[PDB]
């Protein structure tokens, strides 16, 4: 991102700590729900309690 | 801690960790104890299992 500072404009970079921080155009909510279904099937919680 | 000389080893605990708490999981824990003896091969094979 670009940011403002005292009489200055600077660039800021920080890490996306978790995968959920990706933009929804690049990893949308339905995709996260399907990926969760994948992990749930991995743990044998396919029909959850 | 003598795993190699035990009867029930790592696959059993790994299975029962995730398996759903229902009747068929009990039945398949019982079936997992079928023996590797050659006479057991004759008996299982003649049963077409």
């Amino acid at each position: 991102t670009h940011c403002q500072e005292n009489s200055e404009t600077v660039a800021l970079c920080t890490p996306r700590i978790v995968i959920g921080n990706l933009p929804d155009g690049l990893a949308p909510g339905p995709f996260h729900e399907l990926r969760t279904w994948e992990i749930m099937e991995h743990m044998r919680l396919r029909p959850p309690p | 801690a003598h795993e190699y000389h035990n009867w029930l080893r790592s696959p059993f605990s790994r299975y029962s960790a995730t398996c759903p708490n229902v009747l068929h999981s009990v039945m398949t824990l019982a079936a997992m104890l079928y023996k590797i003896s050659p006479v057991s091969l004759v008996l299982q094979t003649k049963a077409h299992i």
